Order: C-alpha cells, then structure tokens, then sequence
C-alpha cells in the first residue's frame, strides 16, 4: 500500500488578501492537506484501514 | 533548589581535612572519587503492578470429593456364621468399607496430595454427628443457639457451598508413575503410584477388581459380576526416548463430577497456550526490529503457559482500571511520572540550555539605552537543566487524553493583563505560544488567541459573546468548548481595518497549527486490543510524524514545529513593526528586536526534528510494555463541533431498563483529572536540543531497548485480566440465583427456601463471593471491589465519551464465557439429583405417632402413611389461625384456613413459618395431643438438614425424647437437625419388639446409603441394599464404552481419568534475546 | 381515621431496586444532580476558575 | 427516640466516604462531614 502526499492543486500569490471576489482555492493551496494510499486492489485498500484512523 | 549547608559535619577521611557540613563533605569525597497506606495508595500499587494468580496447580492423589464412611460395625463374631468365613479373619484388606451399614459423604480432595492448596473445602462428618453448621455461615449472624439455622437463608449458604466445591477442585491431574502386576490377579496391568508415606493402602482402594473372590458376601458378588481388562493404564503418547510419556489415560477411583470441572479447567488452560514463535514473533513485532529474540527449532516436550487471551476480556479489564482511576490525580499521576524516567533512560535527546545563551551573546545593541531584548528574555526564560521533566511529562500525556489532560498552568500567564508594549508580556507570549501546541487541552489555541486578545486591549478591539467573557478577561479561563468567543470561529468579526494583527493571529492560528497523526503501536497476536475506541494497535499523536531517512541525523528546518515557531516569529515581527503599538521606542530598539526575532527563529535546535521522527517511534515501542494500557480520544484539531466534553463509566442498570445501549445514558461516572504543566519549561526544552557527537540511532536503540523487553512481567498481567472476567461473571450468576437480575440465567435450587433479598442482601453475598475468590488463586489486592459500592444485582460494564455535538460514542463490551461459572451451573444441576449425600433432604415431615414392629426406614416410609393437600380429609391452615379454649369439658378448636374450626386431631399442614411464629403457644397446646392422642401434622419445608440415629430392632426404643427437643426447639429465626430413628440391617434372623417412631419423610431420601451387611452373604432383617451397579457403569456394563458419563442423575465413582506431565517454565528459559 | 403526610406512600417490601426513579425522593435527588450538572456544564456562571 | 428504637432503618455516613474515595470531593466532604453522629 503505497502512501503519497497529495499536493497544492492552486497557488496563492500576494495580492490575494481573502477577498469576496477572490478564487476559493478549497484549502489545497497549502502543504499537507490530506494523503493518499494507491494500492493494486480495494480489498487490499479496505483490510488496510482496519488498523489505520 | 539553591540549597546550602550549615554547621555539623567535618570529616574529610581522605586527606585529613575538616569541612563546613556533612553535605560539603559528602560533595568534597565525591570529587575525590571522580577526579583521581490509605486506599488511594493501593490502587496506586495497584496500578503500578497487580498481584498474578495461581493458575496452574498440580495434583498427584485420585481426584475424587465422595468418600465411603461405615456407620455401623459389622456383627463379625456372630453365633450363626462361624468366623473362618469372613474375610476379616484372613486380614484380606477390601476396597470398601467392611461394616454392616456404609454411606456415602463428602470431604473434597481428601485422597489428594496437591502442589498448593486453595484454602477452600467442603468437609462433612457422617449423617451420625451433626452437620448443621455447614447452612449456618453467611447471613446467619443472630441466631442464638450454637446447633441451630436459619431455614430463609438455605439457599444461599448452599450456593456459597457449590462454589467451595468448584474452588477446590481446580487442579491439574499430574503424571506420577506406573510399575507392572507381579501377582495373576490382573493380566499384567500397569498400577499407578501415588507419592506419599503410607502409600500401600491405596492400592485397594483405586483398584476394586483387583481383590480375589473366595466368597458370596456381597463386596465379592460385585467383583465377581464387573469387567476384567479394565484396570490401570490402558492409553499414553511417548512422544520421546525415555522422557516421561505426555499423557496417559487410566482406569481408577474417582467420580465423574469433579472428573468434568477439572476437564473443563484445563480444556480452559488449552485454549490460553502460545508457544515460543509466536512468543518471539510478538516481542520482534513490538520492539520494531531493534531487538532480536530467538527461539529453538526442535522437537519440543509440550510446555505450557497459558498467556492468550480474547480482547473482551483486555476491555473490560480497562474500563474497570479506569473507573478505579477517575477524578483522583494522584493514582494516575506515579504512571506519567516513572513513564517520563524511563523516556529519559532510552531517548537519546538531551537538553542543554547553552544554546540560548551562546546564540543570544551575539547580539549587537547598544549600552545607552535602558531595554534590552537579550537580556529580557534570558531572565524570561532562565535556561537551567534543573527539571526539564515537565517536557516528559508532557510526551507521556499524549498517551492518556481520556482520563489525564494536560493544561498550561495559569502562573505562566502575564499576571492579570500583560500589554504589548511591555517587553515581559511581548516574550510571555512567545513562550505560551511555542509551549501551548505540545498539550493535550483541546482548548489550546483559544487560550492563544485570547492570550493576544488579552495582552492587546486598548489598541484592538473585538465583540466577544457576553459582558462577562470579555476581552480582558483572563485567557486561562476560556476552558470549555461553550467559551469560544463567536468572532473566533467567524473571522470576518475581526475587520483588518480595526484588528489587523489580531485577524492574521487568527488566520494563522486556523491555518498552521500543528495536525495529528498516528503510528500503530503493538501486536494483538499474543496480546489483546486493550483500547477501546481507537482502534486496535493505533497511537494517535498531537503532532504529525514521518519516519526518518538516515541514521545518522544531522539539522534541518523542515519540518511542522519550526514552521510553527517561524510563522510565530514573523507575527511578532509584524507587531514590533509599527509605531501604533510601541510609540516610544526607538529606531536602535525596532531593530535589536528584529534581530533578536529573526535569531531566535532560526535557533540550530534539534528537539522538533526529534518530535517529528524518533518521539513516537519510542513510544510506540514503549507502549506494549506498559502496566497501564493508552486510553485515549481523538485529537480534534481545531473544530469546535467535535471537542469530547465527557468520557463516564457505568456499573449498574437504573431501573427497569434491560438494555445498557438504552441504560447507558443516564447512569455513568465522569472520569478524568487535568494535571498543570510548565510552560516556560516545556519551551526551554524545545528551543534547547542536541544529539551526542555521532550517534547511530539502530544501535543506540539496539542496546537502549533490550532490557525492557528482557523483562518478562507484561505476560503475568493477562492472567490477572483472565481472574477479573472470571469473577465478574461468576457474582452475576449466583446473585441471579437468590435475586432477579436482567440475565437469562437458568436456575435449579428453587425448591430450597430463601427470604427476600434486598440491596443489602445482595451486597452481603457479594462480599462473601468476593472473598471466598480472593482465598483461592492467592490475591491480596482488590477484585470485584469497583463493582460492590452499588447494587450488586444490576450490574453492566460499559464506557462511553460526548462530543460538543450531543453524540455520542459507547462501547459495550460482550461478556466472553466463564469456566467458574459454567461449573457452579454444573454443580447445581447434580446438586438437583444428588442432594442427599450433601447432608440436605426435600418434601416435608409428617409429624405423627406410629407404633409397630415394622423395619421401614423413615426415610422411604411406606406409601399409606403421608398425604398432601389433595387428599380428603385434611385440613389446611395458615392465614388467620386462632385458637378458642375448650369449656366446661368441650374440646377447643383451632382455625381451618376457610373459616371452620376443628378439634385437636386428625391430619393437618402447617407452614413452618407459621410453626415458628408461635413455637411456644403452640408445644403447650398441641404436643399433648401428638404423643398419646390422635394428631398428625404435615409441616411443610422444601429442604432441610437431617440427622440419624441408629437403633437395635431386637429391644424397646421410643423416639419422643428426640422429636420433643425438636419441636420445643424450633424458633422464629433458626431450626435445628430433624432427628431420624434407623434401624440396623442383620444378616441373620432376629426377634422383634416394638418401635415408637413420630418423624417420617414424604419423599425418598434414602439415597446416600451406600451398601448394608456389606460382608455377610444376605440382609435379611431391615433396610438392605446391595453395591450399587448403576454407580460402576463403564465396569459392570461391558457395552458401555469407556468414556461414558451419566452426569446430572448418577456421579460414577469410578472412570477413565487423564493425567498430564506438562511443564510450565518461565517465558526467558525458552525465548533468549541476543544481548 | 386518616393520617396526613407531606410524602407519597406505597406498599412495602424490601425487594425493590436502590435506583427507582419512580421514587419521589431518589427522583427529586436525581433532578437536583441533573440541574446542578447543567449549572457547572459550560462553566458559563464561573469566571475566575 | 422512639422511632430510632423501633425502625430497621441504619444511618452510617461511612458510605459516602467510600463513595468518594479545589477538590470539589473533598470540598463535599468537608461540608458534610460525616464522622459527625448527632442525627437527631
Ligand atoms: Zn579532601
């Protein structure tokens, strides 16, 4: 079970100060936002996260 | 401290010097040296180490509980027999009792020569003497008379009774040794040898079909009639050359009630063994790799050690830890404390606060100026390797969120405000803040925000949720996830035109703080899954974690805690910036503390890479070798909705609620205490940090983790947890049996009378169960005791936590089986059939006069001599019995239960408790009427221990003198033994003469009777009774196999039995480290 | 022939259930308990702790 | 004092110490103290 972590889809630049008009960038503009676990097959994947949260 | 010293000491012993104190001197030498119990102690001690039980005992006599006792001596020298026909006269020694009337009795283990005895024993005197003690032990604590008993309380000391009987019998039948049959009394059997002095009387015993068979007399009648080929041992596995054969089946002496229940023990045992692979592939799995264990590749010789256990059982062992732990702070503190020590002993870190100051000496400022960040933080921070165990408390915290929770202490908080233009409350902030995301307080980082909401108030402004949580309310007080100012979880509230440091505090605080993680500690293999809602074999963490690269470590800025320190750096940055917050500085001082800012950011420490990747690796390979497994929840990050703000236990139901998923609710215990840490400390800590010079991390865990895995006491702890369900189990099935519980018990002694149970009762019994338990298996600690402080008679286990949402998690643990009480059920279920040879009668006695020359025994009295309810002619009395004096020569009356009024005679039925009632208003009136006149009583009781005496028929005997010191003795609280006149069997002819009998049975319970004139060749006057076949199946049948038990109607007396030659060594005899 | 109690009354035996919320007086110390709960819950009436 | 003399009832503030086991807990044992006897 291979475990990759995924990263920054958009990038964010200076002017970009949260504005109402602002692109929502859906928090994967920073570093870890979640993981990813490639494997050869979903029973494998599924006997995984028994001793995984 | 900055101790001193003072006054006494002066002896220097080395060079003949005087010192200023015996400390002074104790320092002096050692330079020389070098150059050149309250209950919250013991659940404590409890915690630390429990007390293992005695699983595993041997036992090398015959494993039988009934004996053979004869009651009345044989008639040898008789005038009709002469006596060369005996066998006594030859000295011929028989397997049974040579007497004219035997009986069976009950004295357990009283042919066994056991390795440690249980303490536990039911012994019982023949039917001749008087066993009323045995009922008398429990509840019955005001009876007045010494032989006399309760009759409502019966039932319980019975059942305390068959649970002794289990108790003692949980041994292990052990291998001793065989020798062949010289003699051609047998074809060549193998005889067993039991270890002891006088062992030649055994063998007579154990062997019935051995005896020669010259005559008729009954004891050669039965050898004559039984199977010849089944004597002795008849099976075995010699696994190896001359090494003790495993296990041998063999034929002998013993009966199939305690043959089952040590069955059953060890069919239990068979189910707990691990062998030495799995041993050492457990330990390898548990120690990561760092330490290596080997075990032998060879034919082995069947050890064993049970250590295996199920995870209901780890799971109910650790809701009942922590309800002994909840809301103490002082039985949990001793487990974070040693914990910390031994994270000092392996983890190769160390703290030396040197940095700091070399790293702050090269800071360029000027000396005509009156501020100086260097020298404020150095006395802010006051680096001294002192007591940097607070930072190992902490690490050991992270481990138990569920019942411990971490919390900055409020003295390291800015003393009742703190504003930013104040140099001290500027680098109080910073240490909060580097200090605050190492805690397991889930209200960390509103502590934060509004430590910088407090320490700015003037300046910025924000609207907080009432007029009492405002916002210069002291930040330590925002505990609770209710507190959360609303402008905190929406940050358009804090408009950057107003509170523009204070917004970016905010967004960084939503954005950067540290993310939790996980690192999957143990094997349930060998062991169990003790968590309980993480699941099984995962350690959740505060901060994230990815294992390392190299061995050889050396610095990097690249990891989750020094961003976090960077991001912090810059915000101060920012806030020292303007000359809105500080309008007084100067241009030297913006600058010396940018430089101060910008050097402590980038400080060369290794503590965080430290945190990021060994820190849980040592825990992780910590955590299985702890007495106290990790409790914890999940590490919500930042979310307000999912903050936990409850754990509680239960113990009992709360009404009629059956379902603990429905009980739940409404009838736990909160748990958890909050332990104050040190935040200047904890920074201290984490800004000092370095390695030694070359450090290779496999080897120096290699030979830093060998001696806790080569300390074997983790293994003796499943045992422990093993007795805890067993003993939980068993209170809930014999409480069922005296109260109504929720379980569905079955139950079989409803026939013995027993009062009605109340709370007290209940707990009564249970302290009895407890300590009858605690006897047996060698405990001194507490068991059973968290279950006993309530209502013992509704108990249920299970655990659950809330989160701020209202829902909630539960974890009802499934009750796995107990061999205890599996054998008390079994027990009962014989006790049903085979309750006279315990001493105990059912039906009721007919008191009433009978006089005649009859042999009858009384008890199996003829059929037309008792009557019952339906019968004509009987009356039945017992709702409002009054009784009216007879006058002027009419007979008085007593009350019939519908009204009519009768004299005195006839047949009748009393309750005994209306007998007891009025014991002595009722001799006066009625015990005239019994001995010379005409009445006839039915006093009903349902059990009741009996008594015997033994008469000659040939002479006058009369049983008034016993059966009127039984009726005037009869009481309101207690009973004594029902007195029984039997006659003597006679193996010849006799004369006559009257008897005078007044006590008979209704039922038949003559069945301990075991033979009568069992040496003469008949009985031709009295109760005979030959030797029981249906007692000897597999050995008088010869289509039985011979294997077969009849086990709830007949006991057996004699069977195959297993006998084992295991060997139970310590785990580090069979599974060696390599150092 | 009456006698007037401040207190409901049932029938008696002693094999009834410690916890019975059909109790008056175990039902009145169960409300106490709950309110008082619901009083320290959000800590919302104890600044200074 | 005839009413303690004819109940069943026993009073003994033992349980709520083992019940037990700022200190909220002991806050309320101090306040009810139960080693005091006087339940008249
Ligand atoms: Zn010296």
């Amino acid at each position: 079970v291979l475990e990759v972590a995924a990263g920054r889809k958009y990038l964010q630049m200076n002017n970009y100060s949260n504005d109402d008009d602002d692109p929502p960038l859906f928090a994967k503009d920073l570093s870890d936002y979640a993981k990813a676990f490639y494997s050869d097959t979903y029973e494998v994947l599924d006997r995984f996260f028994w001793t995984h949260d | 401290p900055p101790t001193a010293s003072s006054g006494h000491g002066y002896q220097c012993h080395v060079c003949s010097a005087v010192l200023f104190s015996p400390l002074d001197l104790d320092a002096h030498v050692a330079s020389h040296g070098l150059h050149g119990a309250d209950v919250e102690n013991r659940k404590t001690a409890q915690l630390l180490h429990a007390d293992t039980p005695r699983l595993v005992t041997w036992d090398a006599g015959l494993c039988t509980s009934f004996k053979i006792v004869p009651i009345v001596p044989a008639q040898v020298p008789q005038d009709v027999l002469a006596y060369t026909f005996f066998t006594s006269s030859y000295a011929i020694q028989s397997p049974f009792p040579e007497a004219a009337v035997s009986r069976i009795v009950v004295h357990t283990r009283w042919a066994s020569n056991v390795d440690f005895d249980r303490d536990s024993s039911v012994i019982m005197a023949p039917p001749t003497e008087n066993n009323i003690h045995l009922f008398k032990q429990l509840l019955n604590t005001e009876t007045l008379s010494v032989r006399g008993a309760n009759p409502l309380m019966f039932r319980a000391n019975v059942l305390h009774m068959l649970l002794e009987f289990v108790l003692d019998n949980l041994y292990l039948n052990r291998h001793t040794g065989f020798s062949q049959d010289h003699t051609p009394f047998t074809e060549g059997a193998n005889l067993r040898s039991l270890p002891g002095p006088d062992a030649e009387k055994w063998y007579s015993i154990m062997y019935p079909t051995r005896m020669g068979t010259p005559n008729v007399s009954k004891i050669c009648n039965f050898v004559a009639s039984c199977v010849r080929n089944r004597v002795g041992r008849f099976d075995r596995a010699q696994m190896m050359n001359g090494a003790m054969s495993e296990w041998v089946d063999v034929f002998e002496t013993s009966d199939a009630l305690t043959v089952s229940i040590r069955g059953r023990w060890m069919a239990r045992l068979a189910r707990m063994n691990i062998n030495p692979t799995e041993i050492e592939w457990a330990l390898t799995e548990c120690a990561q790799g760092y330490v290596t264990v080997t075990s032998p590749y060879a034919p082995s010789v069947n050890r064993l050690m049970p250590y295996r256990i199920s995870n209901a059982e780890r799971q109910i062992s650790q809701i009942i830890r922590v309800m002994n732990i909840g809301n103490n702070a002082t039985v949990i503190q001793p487990v974070l404390q040693d914990i910390s020590v031994l994270l000092q002993r392996i983890s190769p870190l160390q703290i030396d606060p040197t940095i700091i100051s070399n790293t702050m000496s090269t800071v360029s400022e000027s000396t005509t100026q009156t501020l100086s960040p260097a020298s404020s933080i150095l006395g802010k921070l006051r680096p001294s390797n002192s007591d940097f165990s607070s930072f190992r408390v902490a690490l050991a915290g992270w481990l138990y969120n569920g019942v411990v929770t971490t919390v900055i202490d409020d003295s390291s908080y800015p003393k009742d405000g703190g504003s930013v233009t104040s140099l001290e409350n500027l680098w109080d902030f910073f240490i909060l803040a580097l200090a605050l995301p190492l805690t397991t307080d889930p209200c960390a980082p509103v502590k934060a925000f509004m430590t910088l909401a407090n320490m700015m108030v003037g300046f910025e402004t924000i609207p907080m949720d009432n007029q009492i949580y405002t916002q210069s309310r002291r930040a330590s007080a925002f505990s609770t996830p209710h507190t959360w100012p609303r402008c905190f979880m929406n940050i358009q509230l804090i408009s950057p035109i107003d509170a523009p440091i204070l917004r970016q505090w905010a967004e960084i605080i939503h954005r950067y703080w540290p993310n939790p993680s996980q690192i999957r500690y143990g094997t349930p293999n060998v062991f169990g899954s003790a968590n309980l809602f993480t699941p099984p074999e995962v350690l959740l963490l505060p901060i994230d974690h990815q294992p390392a690269n190299v061995t050889t470590p050396t610095l990097d800025f690249t990891n989750e805690l020094t961003n976090w320190r960077a991001r912090v750096c810059e915000l101060m940055k920012n806030l020292v910036d303007n000359q809105r917050y500080q309008p007084g500085w100067t241009q030297s001082l913006v600058s010396s503390m940018r430089g101060t800012l910008g050097k402590l950011k980038l400080i060369k420490s290794m503590t965080p890479m430290y945190l990021q990747q060994l820190a849980p690796v040592e825990l992780a390979v910590i955590a299985p070798m702890l007495p106290f497994p990790p409790f914890q929840v999940p590490y919500v990050r930042l979310d307000r909705d999912r903050v936990p703000t409850m754990v509680g236990v239960t113990r009992q139901s709360r009404d009629t609620i059956t379902q603990p998923a429905l009980s739940l609710s409404t009838t736990n215990t909160t748990v958890g205490v909050p332990l104050a840490l040190d935040a200047r400390a904890i920074t201290v800590a984490l800004l000092s940090g370095k390695y030694p010079p070359d450090l290779v991390t496999n080897v120096w865990y290699a030979d830093a983790i060998y001696p806790m895995y080569a300390d074997t006491e983790v293994f003796s702890n499943l045992q422990r947890d093993v007795i805890t369900c067993e003993a939980v189990q068993t209170l809930v099935t014999l409480v069922a049996q005296i109260s109504e519980t929720q379980y569905p018990v079955d139950r079989y002694l409803d026939w013995i009378p027993s009062l009605r149970a109340s709370a007290a009762t209940a707990a009564t019994f249970a302290e009895w169960v407890n300590t009858s338990m605690k006897t047996a298996f060698d405990l001194s600690d507490m068991l059973l005791e968290p279950l006993l402080s309530g209502d013992p008679r509704m108990t249920q286990l299970a655990i659950q936590y809330q989160q701020y949402n209202g829902r909630t998690f539960n974890v009802i643990p499934e009750m796995p089986g107990s061999v205890i009480a599996d054998c008390v059920q079994l027990t009962a279920e014989v006790f049903n059939h085979e309750y006279n040879l315990f001493g105990i009668a059912r039906g009721d006695i007919i008191i009433g006069r009978v006089q005649s020359t009859h042999l009858w025994s009384p008890l199996a009295p003829p059929p037309d001599l008792v009557f019952d309810r339906d019968t004509p002619g009987v009356h039945i009395f017992g709702r409002d019995c009054r009784i009216s004096f007879g006058m002027n020569g009419a007979a008085p009356m007593i009350r019939d239960e519908t009204g009519m009024m009768v004299p005195f005679e006839g047949n009748w039925i009393f309750p005994l408790a209306l007998w007891q009632m009025n014991t002595r208003y009722f001799n006066q009136q009625f015990d005239a009427w019994i001995k010379t006149g005409e009445l006839r009583i039915r006093i009903e009781m349902g059990a009741y221990p009996y008594m015997l005496h033994y008469y000659d028929p040939r002479q006058y005997a009369n049983a008034w003198n016993l059966t009127s010191a039984w009726l005037e003795e009869i009481t309101p609280t207690s009973i004594p033994s029902v007195p029984f006149m039997v006659p003597i069997s006679s193996d010849h002819d006799i004369s006559s003469a009257p008897a005078v009998q007044y006590i008979i049975s209704t039922e038949y319970n003559d069945r301990s009777l075991f033979c009568t004139n069992s040496s003469s060749p008949q009985t031709i006057a009295g109760p005979d009774k030959h030797i029981p076949v249906e007692r000897y199946n597999i050995l008088t049948n010869p289509d039985a196999p011979p294997t077969q038990i009849q086990l709830p109607e007949v006991v057996d007396l004699y069977n195959v039995v297993t006998r084992y030659a295991y060997e139970t060594p310590p785990i580090t005899a069979v599974v060696m480290g390599v150092p």
